[PDB]
């Protein structure tokens, strides 16, 4: 069902699908170490991506239905010059005809064009203003179908956002040649991420829709706040979904130490263009290997992990004493050396039982491979302590809603921009 | 019919007058005059509470703009609703009864506004304490009034005026011993604080409490047992008023001679009684505005409410006038720095009143410092660093910042005017309000003085006022102390500097006090012993009204021009005595 589908092989980029398409990179493309499959393009003319179809599937027919999907990370726009300056990001036009993926301030643009001139759009907007943004800087799953006999929509997330009527458009010629490139943008320093670029000559319905993005989410692996691979032996904030205006800190170092969620959270701020929530507040939360038989230092489901706290420039060890009042156990951070046989195994979950795919959760576990519990915040004398408890376990269990025992791991990135 | 009942009154309050001489003026007068003072003194004390704690309770609860002008004007109100309301009660429940209620209610209200840590709570409970203490004056005045002869009436009255001031001066000290004292910070409960002000508070609801513990030991005047047909209470209540003025005298063996007193005749159930009760006040209210009386009662109505504007008015004008004088002295001292080029220094500072323009600050750290009143206009701070800044009335307008970092700062965004922030980071605000609060120092303390010197020129207008009241009369006292208010009014031009106005807040308030006595002396002896709490008690509420409009509308004339203020409490006090003028002699009459 899929014609073009761009992924990553031994040091070069193929198509998986039985048409061989020709593949030209530029010299100045690059791609990520963890994650080399997704591909990143700058603000360049060498930063060229070229795709070359076959004539036997060259989109010239009169009533083809056909589709789209990839994933898009897009950084902040920090000043002024990102305002009004809508630039193409996907090229598939030839003779003023065809399909083309365009980006502006806040905007996702798809837009399609036939023989006769006439324009049909369909846009995604997302804030800049909100104190957390789920896709400033973050990975988007997009995908566009469309019907020329009723409609074209948009989707993100395998949601619809937008559609619109295209029965006015007759025929579209699109290119033989298919472009990967920002055209258009004034900002020297602009750059976007794209990978996973899938065609269909079918319009997709929710369910093949939601069926791709589960299937491309690689759900046996952690992800981190901006969507990459979560890595052992990197430093990461936390923010806690359910309370996500605080967060984590410490007051003392021992077991009469607690460690507990301290607010409000500060703001970043260029005015009229982004008002964000700092994420680069609190403590970081370093991981490590405990038994991970993965040589790689990918996070992935169902791994027992150590949790380090760095506090004033000095590592430290999550654990608990499972021996305590109350459901709950009170979570501290101890010097290394000085754990002795208290709680600090972390069983790392990304999925439910029925396998759904969710947010990053730990699960505390003692040396007897006991279930202390879920890892969230529990209220004591108006002071939020992070807390184990078994509580979380109950409502997975009864299917209710938890609350906050689901976590975001922050690292610092280049698109985010915040000094700290 | 109605003649008939009009002679049975007037033979009661012959036989009253003769029962009264009979049993003479000693120590049952003083000892009640000295209570009900308590009671006065406790109203002369609530007016003062709400002005004193204003600048703390701003900055403690976060008070706007017409927030601290309706809590300035709550206790008017709250006055205005319980002068009317225990003044028609009073002459169905009796005098010492309700004013035991409303002192209670006082009370109450007033020691559970000192612990409310909101606004709205503060303001209803405010309010109901002024609804408590508004049936002072005219249950105390006319309670009084009914053990008083003929002889000796204006006097005897007129001293029982003292008391107000006692309060205002128990107020002044109270608030200059105790609210200076900031650094009290006693802590029940994470969330709320416990500051001097409210300590203040405390102190100045204990009158109350003292004035009902000694109004419990008093006994019901008789007059108003007579006129409901209880007779043998009024006869011993008689006897008692005897027996202690006799026992006083030295002469313990003599009786009380009057056997019989003349008595008017008289002609779900919880509910029953409180219509009835609505229906009585209502009754008697209507009265009021009867055949009989009703000149004297449009002329008393114009005269309290013209007094009331006038006095009121130019009282709450004059520390006003101050603080705007004050303030434009404080403005023509501010210094200027136009242009500045600053580059890389850790410079910290306190500068007070001061504006910078032009300036250019480049990698500049500013560690600590305290700003007041410092102002900030067309300037560009680039890689700047802002730690422990404390601001108070300090802005930044048409200014450029660019990659700064505002750390542990309270420069909320108020306090950028038109500004423009590139990549700036805000980390660690402090805790404070939403809007600016601004702040009292050292001139509170001047404050309490202006107010112990604006309660002190009384006491030779009261003294006057009581040795003479009987001699000249009360309407030549009231239309000479009107009189020379407007001649003052008139003289309030000549005033531009802050000693000035002092000066002319002690001529003013040192004048006016006479008037007051004269015209509660008057209201008091101009109506029948059935009608006098509720007549008076409305003629008090009068006056709260226009208290509130005549402080609105002097407020509002501040700054602008001294003509509208002198112009308006001079024409409403000429009018006030040329109505007053009109008014019936009551000198040497029966207490009718
Ligand atoms: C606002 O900042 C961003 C991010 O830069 C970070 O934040 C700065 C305050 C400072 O601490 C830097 O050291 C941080 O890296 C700027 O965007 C980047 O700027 C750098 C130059 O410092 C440039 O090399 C990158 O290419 C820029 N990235 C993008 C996506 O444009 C941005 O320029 C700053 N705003 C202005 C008006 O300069
Ligand atoms: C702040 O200024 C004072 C002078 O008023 C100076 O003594 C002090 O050293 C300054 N602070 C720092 C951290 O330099
Ligand atoms: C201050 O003046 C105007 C705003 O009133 C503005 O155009 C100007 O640029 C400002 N000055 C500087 C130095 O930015």
């Amino acid at each position: 069902t899929s014609i073009l589908s761009i992924v990553y092989k031994k040091d070069d980029l193929i198509d998986l699908s039985r048409y061989g398409a020709k593949i030209n990179i530029g010299d100045r493309v690059y791609y990520d170490s963890i994650d080399k499959n997704q591909i990143k393009l700058i603000n360049l003319e060498s930063s060229t991506i070229e795709v070359i179809l076959k004539n036997a599937i060259v989109y010239n027919s009169m009533y083809e239905n056909f589709s789209t999907s990839f994933w898009i990370k897009i950084p902040k726009y920090f000043s002024k010059i990102n305002l009004n300056n809508e630039y193409t990001i996907i090229n598939c036009i030839e003779n003023n005809s065809g399909w083309k993926v365009s980006l502006n301030y806040g905007e996702i643009i798809w837009t399609l064009q036939d023989n006769k001139q006439n324009i049909q759009r369909v846009v995604f907007k997302y804030s800049q203003m909100v104190n957390i943004s789920d896709y400033i800087n973050r990975w988007i799953f997009v995908t566009i179908t469309n019907n020329r006999l009723t409609k074209s929509k948009i989707y993100i997330n395998g949601r619809l956002i937008d559609q619109k009527p295209i029965s006015n458009l007759g025929n579209i010629h699109a290119s033989n040649k298919i472009m990967f490139k920002l055209d258009g943008c004034r900002d020297p320093r602009r750059y976007i991420m794209i990978k996973y670029f899938n065609l269909f000559d079918k319009e997709l319905n929710e369910k093949e829709i939601k069926d791709l993005y589960d299937s491309q989410s690689n759900s046996g692996i952690l992800k981190d706040f901006w969507g990459n691979y979560l890595q052992y032996d990197k430093p990461y904030y936390m923010l806690n979904l359910f309370d996500p205006n605080k967060y984590v800190d410490v007051n003392n170092i021992g077991i009469r130490g607690y460690m507990y969620l301290k607010g409000p959270r500060g703001s970043v701020v260029t005015t009229n263009i982004y008002l964000n929530s700092t994420l680069y507040e609190g403590t970081k939360f370093i991981i490590k290997k405990y038994a991970s038989g993965n040589e790689d230092n990918i996070v992935r489901n169902n791994d027992r992990v150590y949790i380090n706290v760095v506090v004033k420039n000095k590592e430290y060890r999550l654990a608990t004493n499972a021996s305590q009042a109350g459901v709950e156990k009170i979570l501290s951070a101890l010097e290394i050396p000085d754990v002795g046989n208290l709680s600090q195994v972390v069983v790392m979950k990304s999925k439910d039982d029925q396998g759904i795919r969710n947010k990053c959760k730990m699960n505390l576990q003692d040396n007897n491979g006991n279930d202390i519990g879920f890892i969230g915040f529990h209220l004591y004398d108006n002071i939020a302590k992070l807390v184990a408890s078994n509580w979380y376990n109950r409502q997975v269990g009864k299917a209710s809603r938890t609350f906050g025992c689901s976590w975001e791991f922050i690292p610092v990135d280049d698109g985010w921009g915040e000094s700290s | 019919g109605e003649a008939q009942r009009r002679k049975e009154r007037e033979e009661l309050a012959q036989q009253y007058e003769a029962i009264l001489r009979e049993c003479g003026h000693g120590r049952f007068q003083w000892t009640l005059y000295f209570v009900l003072g308590l009671a006065l003194m406790a109203d002369g004390v609530e007016v003062f509470v709400v002005g004193f704690v204003l600048p703390s309770a701003e900055k403690d609860m976060c008070l706007s703009d017409s927030n601290k002008g309706m809590l300035g004007l709550i206790v008017y109100l709250g006055m205005m609703v319980g002068a009317f309301l225990w003044g028609g009660l009073a002459d169905r429940l009796g005098r010492r009864q309700c004013l035991l209620i409303s002192l209670s209610v006082n009370s109450v209200f007033a020691f559970f506004s000192s612990f409310v840590q909101g606004y709205g709570t503060f303001l209803f409970c405010r309010l109901l304490s002024g609804v408590g203490i508004g049936g002072s004056i005219p249950i105390v005045f006319s309670y009084f009034s009914e053990f008083l002869a003929q002889e000796k009436r204006g006097e005897h009255l007129s001293w029982l005026c003292m008391f107000w001031m006692i309060g205002g001066v128990y107020a002044a000290a109270m608030a200059w011993a105790i609210i200076p004292h900031y650094g009290w910070s006693f802590q029940m409960g994470s969330a709320y604080q416990f500051h001097s002000w409210r300590v203040f508070v405390l102190v100045c609801a204990f009158p109350s409490v003292f004035a009902i513990g000694a109004l419990t030991t008093q006994p019901e005047s008789p007059r108003f047992f007579l006129e409901n047909g209880k007779h043998d209470e009024a006869w011993m209540v008689l006897k008692q008023v005897h027996d202690t003025n006799m026992r006083a005298k030295g002469h313990p063996e003599r009786v009380f001679s009057v056997t019989h007193i003349k008595t008017i005749h008289q002609e779900q159930r919880w509910g029953v009684r409180a219509l009835s009760l609505g229906g009585q006040v209502w009754g008697n209210f209507l009265s009021c505005f009867g055949p009989e009386y009703r000149r004297i009662t449009l002329m008393m109505m114009g005269v309290w409410f013209t007094m009331s504007f006038s006095y009121y008015g130019l009282t709450v004008w004059f520390p006003d006038m101050i603080r705007h004088l004050q303030a434009v002295d404080y403005a023509s001292r501010t210094k200027v720095f136009p242009g500045e080029r600053v580059e890389h220094v850790t410079f910290n500072f306190t500068l007070e009143n001061q504006i910078h323009r032009g300036g250019q600050y480049f990698n500049d750290k500013f560690i600590g410092l305290r700003l007041k009143s410092v102002s900030f206009e067309d300037s560009l701070f680039e890689e700047c660093y802002f730690e422990d800044v404390t601001s108070s009335n300090t802005f930044f307008r048409n200014c450029t910042f660019i990659n700064t970092v505002f750390y542990n700062t309270d420069l909320f965004e108020y306090k950028f005017v038109n500004s423009r922030l590139i990549n700036s980071t805000f980390l660690h605000n402090k805790e404070g309000c939403p809007l600016d609060v601004t702040g009292t120092g050292e001139g509170a303390y001047m404050v309490y003085f202006v107010s112990f010197l604006g309660t002190l020129a009384v006491l030779p207008g009261n003294i006057v006022s009581a040795l003479l009241m009987d001699k000249i009369g009360r309407l030549r006292m009231l239309a000479g102390s009107s009189v020379m208010s407007c001649v003052s009014c008139f003289f309030l031009s000549f005033g531009n500097s802050e000693s000035a106005m002092i000066a002319l807040l002690c001529l003013f308030g040192g004048v006016s006090i006479a008037s007051w006595n004269a015209l509660d002396v008057l209201t008091v002896e101009l109506y029948p012993s059935d009608k006098r709490t509720t007549a008076f008690g409305f003629l008090n509420a009068l006056c709260k009204l226009a208290a509130v409009l005549g402080i609105s509308i002097f407020t509002s004339f501040v700054g602008i021009t001294k003509a509208a203020p002198i112009l308006f409490a001079s024409a409403a006090l000429a009018l006030g005595s040329s109505l007053a003028l009109k008014l019936p002699e009551t000198r040497g009459q029966v207490l009718q």
